[PDB]
């Protein structure tokens, strides 16, 4: 579940699974995808087009031959794609909106690869060679719990668990009460300009969507919008 | 013993197997390239059912300076002779059926490790 | 529920027991190394038993000794088996029963290279 | 207007189904203007408490 | 008092007794007993102390 | 209250100043920045006096302290012709006090 | 139905130490309720009476 | 039942801080940073991990934990909320400075001694007659704020006398104490 800081975008969470089962085949379910893209495909889409060059990022002794041949089912599998650009034709083919043309559906397989999947390492525009470590080093250790070489998470340990307490319960409101007045002066602004007028601000912030959405959630308890309240 | 990946050298590419089907041998050719490299394993895959495993293989010998971890005097080590000595079971998952123990010397510029 | 003389001993209601578990392949076998060795005599491996025997790909497979007799099978009938499950177009030639290793070895005869590991998956 | 009507009864189908039921699969659950679904006639005697 | 001097000996005997079962397996002599892992046998000498 | 202040004090500041400035025909900037905030008051027929909680308990009201930041105006057209009709202060709503908060009378 | 489980990376507490079978370190609680119960084995009697 | 759950009486949850100046330390030291390393050097190395981001790569993993934790200790650079794990079977040094972290203060213990000696007993029963307190034991590097992730690789004592003295041994490594 990777999340930036108290970002206006949510946590946004990558699997980076493995098939039951040639055998032993790695997806990833990458997130504003549909379906699931082989592993391989992503490093060729981040930009890594030799196979030498994404097995340095998973796999760090090229000693141990049992690694390699834990990886080599799934690097058969993407023989087809080698470049970036068909790489980024196979995941923007999958999107929920997937562009009619291949160039919309590059724009767009470019841009969750940089700001949908992994943002907490960053959402820049070259964070490629460090989204790049911290996918596999995601590989990596799910091929340590099936080598058996680690044991599994544990999902009732607290070290894994926050507590959110009434700072960021709050802060996750005053987020969207504070997204909402931004569309309120915007609407604004455009009945106002498109008169050709000029517009003003102290009646376009209408104070009534923090002053109430604050003291509607602590009044009923319901972390939310009134409008969307069950 | 395995079989490694072995890359290939014009575009660091996986070099699969490919029996040689005029002369009778095992190459390595690529898909990307067309590159042909002679073999000198004659062994492809191998397949460990057993799974087999040495845990003094993965033991680390950073594991001495772990203050949760039990110490013993009774087992001395081979190369140094030191008196202390940590101990640990296998540690890992899969471990079949075993409670073995295994010692790392507890002496830094050592780190040897043993099993009895 | 043991009828007649099996019921009363447990030698002979052990070998029920096994007449009844399910053992595959893979209870018994302990590595399974596939090979190009292009003549059959030439064996890349230590194995004098071929040449009293005698296409370029194998199985070598060594099996289990402590888990082939706690089963108490012999490689006739593995070799049997092995034969009458995928039919004529296999080879197995197998070890004898006083060697240490437990030795099979498969060939082809009639995407030639993945095959042997498709069959032996 | 041959092509409205269309329209018109899929809305109509709608209020009418939604009467009886409320609970459809994968169909937008009738509300009140208050942001609360309603209890249908089926839900009036579905489960416990019906 | 003679009962809880009886009681702390046959529970020192106890925590004595599954002392030499984790030696024993620690070296490899515990043998497991046929219809269970190691672990099984190990937890089911103990559990039994 | 660790927690409360900690939003007071920082989250809000951050929340306001990453959201980005909106524009619209030519269009303008309207950029948020520097927020401040105030001690719970009443009538901000009345005159602005400090609300004490027990106060607030009884008449059923909601202790909550008004929020006020500054708004740079930039509406910017032909001729290029700018001004920064800078908002300061404007309200934006008020926000609940914690009892006993760094924020709290 | 087992004894108490490593809970931390292979202990039941942070007080043992990694690997420990032993009765104490698995939650055999040894003492009565008229003499009162250990502090690890007050959180290991909770574990078991919840 | 189970779901609901409260506080400790000792708990505290981390309140939240800014990674930023542990970044800008570690960098000073003799970390590698993770876009200038040779792919061939994540071997025997241990990687870093501030915040559950990979910033990095360290040779030397006894100098950094003992670094980090006496700058804890003294309250500097590092906040007292903030936690530095070390794995050491694999080779992983995390730290945490996000917020809601729950975590509980520890006396320290050196070598089999604690840290807490009869002076902070003394000038803290003569607290409220000038004004010694608990700040000032957090800040003299007596009691730290151990959590639950690097809970996992304290050794901690229960009582500190008896479990710190001199028998059969049972650990003679402990490194926290309770209260
Ligand atoms: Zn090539
Ligand atoms: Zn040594």
């Amino acid at each position: 579940r990777s999340c930036l800081e108290n970002s206006s975008r949510p946590t946004s969470t990558i699997w980076v699974s493995m098939l039951a089962r040639i055998g032993q085949r790695i997806v990833a379910t990458l997130p504003y995808i549909k379906q699931e893209v082989p592993i391989i495909i992503v490093f060729r889409a981040l930009g890594f087009v030799s196979d030498r060059d994404i097995l340095e990022h998973i796999i760090y002794d090229f000693e141990d031959p049992e690694m390699m041949e834990m990886v080599k089912p799934s690097l058969d599998e993407a023989f087809v794609i080698q470049e970036q650009n068909v790489a980024l034709n196979f995941i923007g083919s999958r999107g929920a909106k997937p562009g009619v043309t291949k160039e919309k559906r590059i724009k767009y397989a470019k841009e969750v690869l940089q700001k949908e999947m992994l943002p907490h390492v960053g959402v820049s525009d070259f964070c490629e060679t460090k989204k790049a470590y911290f996918l596999g080093y995601m590989v990596h250790r799910l091929l340590l719990a099936a080598l058996g070489r680690r044991e599994l998470d544990d999902r009732d340990h607290y070290g894994n668990k926050r507590l959110d307490l009434a700072g960021p319960l709050l802060a996750f409101l005053f987020r969207g009460m504070f997204k909402n007045l931004l569309k309120e002066v915007r609407i604004y602004a455009q009945k106002f300009i498109d008169r050709g007028k000029d517009f003003n601000l102290e009646l376009a912030i209408k104070t009534r969507i923090i002053s109430d959405g604050l003291k509607y959630s602590l009044a009923t308890g319901n972390w939310g919008d009134q409008k969307k309240a069950h | 013993g395995f079989v490694g990946i072995r890359f290939c050298q014009e575009c660091n590419n996986m070099l699969y197997p490919k029996e040689d089907k005029e002369n009778r041998i095992l190459l390595y050719a690529c898909r990307n390239c067309d590159y042909q490299q002679e073999a000198d394993n004659s062994c492809i895959y191998v397949n460990k059912i057993t799974h087999e495993v040495d845990e003094l293989t993965q033991i680390i010998a950073d594991v001495s300076q772990d203050p949760t971890l039990p110490r013993t005097e009774d087992h001395p080590c081979q190369k140094c002779g030191h008196k202390e000595a940590v101990f640990f079971q296998s540690h890992s998952a899969r471990a079949e059926d075993a409670m073995r123990l295994y010692y790392v010397c507890t002496a830094p510029h050592c780190g040897h490790r043993w099993t009895e | 529920f043991l009828l007649g003389q099996s019921a009363r001993d447990a030698e002979r209601a052990k070998d029920i027991l096994c007449r009844l578990e399910h053992t595959t392949l893979r209870k018994v076998t302990a590595n399974t190394a596939i090979y190009y060795d292009p003549n059959p005599q030439s064996t890349v491996v230590a194995e004098d038993q071929e040449w009293v025997n005698v296409s370029p790909w194998l199985l070598r497979v060594e099996l289990d000794r402590k888990h082939m007799t706690d089963r108490k099978l012999t490689m006739e009938q593995i070799a049997e088996k092995i034969n009458a499950g995928f039919g004529d177009d296999l080879n197995c030639i197998f070890n004898d029963d006083n060697a240490e290793k437990l030795v099979l070895r498969i060939r082809i005869m009639n995407d030639d290279d993945v095959f042997l590991r498709c069959i032996e998956s | 207007a041959a092509h409205v009507i269309a329209e018109d009864v899929k809305l109509l189908q709608f209020h009418v189904a939604t009467m009886v039921d409320n609970e459809l699969p994968g169909l937008p659950r009738a509300m009140q203007k208050s942001g609360r679904p309603l209890k249908s006639l089926k839900q009036r005697l579905k489960g416990k408490e019906g | 008092s003679k009962t809880y001097q009886d009681i702390q000996n046959t529970i020192k005997k106890a925590k004595q007794d599954v002392i030499e079962v984790i030696e024993k397996a620690h070296n490899n002599e515990l043998e497991p007993t046929p219809g269970n892992t190691l672990r099984q046998t190990f937890e089911n000498q103990v559990n039994r102390i | 209250l660790d927690s409360f202040d900690e939003f007071i004090q920082m989250s809000v500041q951050r929340i306001v100043e990453d959201a980005p400035p909106i524009d619209l025909p030519p269009r303008y900037l309207l950029k948020f920045e520097q927020i401040y905030l105030s001690k719970p008051t009443h009538w901000e027929d009345g005159a602005p006096s400090p609300m004490m909680p027990n106060e607030a308990r009884l008449r059923n009201l909601t202790y909550s302290a008004p929020l006020y930041v500054d708004i740079t105006k930039t509406v910017i057209k032909e001729g290029e012709e700018q001004l920064q009709t800078q908002h300061q202060k404007t309200f934006i709503g008020k926000i609940p006090i914690m009892l006993r908060s760094t924020y709290c009378l | 139905g087992k004894r108490i489980p490593f809970g931390f990376k292979h202990r039941t507490l942070p007080h043992f130490i990694k690997d420990d079978y032993g009765p104490e370190s698995r939650g055999f609680v040894e003492n009565s309720y008229l003499a009162g119960l250990t502090p690890t084995e007050f959180f290991f009697h909770a574990m078991g009476g919840r | 039942v189970g779901l609901v759950k409260n506080l400790a009486l000792m708990a505290y949850i981390s309140v939240g801080s800014q990674p930023s100046p542990i970044l800008e330390f570690l960098e000073e030291w003799s970390m590698e940073n993770l876009e200038e390393i040779s792919p061939a050097a994540i071997a025997d190395a241990t990687k870093i991990f501030v915040n559950g981001c990979w910033v990095g790569i360290h040779k030397d993993p006894e100098q950094l934990m003992n670094t980090l934790r006496k700058l804890r200790r003294q309250m500097d650079i590092i906040v007292s909320e903030v936690s530095m794990i070390r794995d050491i079977r694999e080779r992983e040094i995390r730290i945490y400075t996000d917020a809601g972290r729950i975590c509980r203060p520890l006396l320290i213990v050196e070598k089999q001694k604690l840290l807490l000696k009869k002076r902070h007993i003394d000038q803290l029963k003569e607290r409220e007659y000038n004004n010694y307190s608990w700040q000032d034991l957090v800040a003299s590097g007596v009691v730290e704020y151990i959590d639950t992730l690097e809970e996992e690789t304290v050794m901690l004592a229960m009582t500190p006398d008896d479990l710190q003295e001199k028998e059969v041994a049972y650990c003679s490594t402990y490194t926290h104490c309770e209260i």
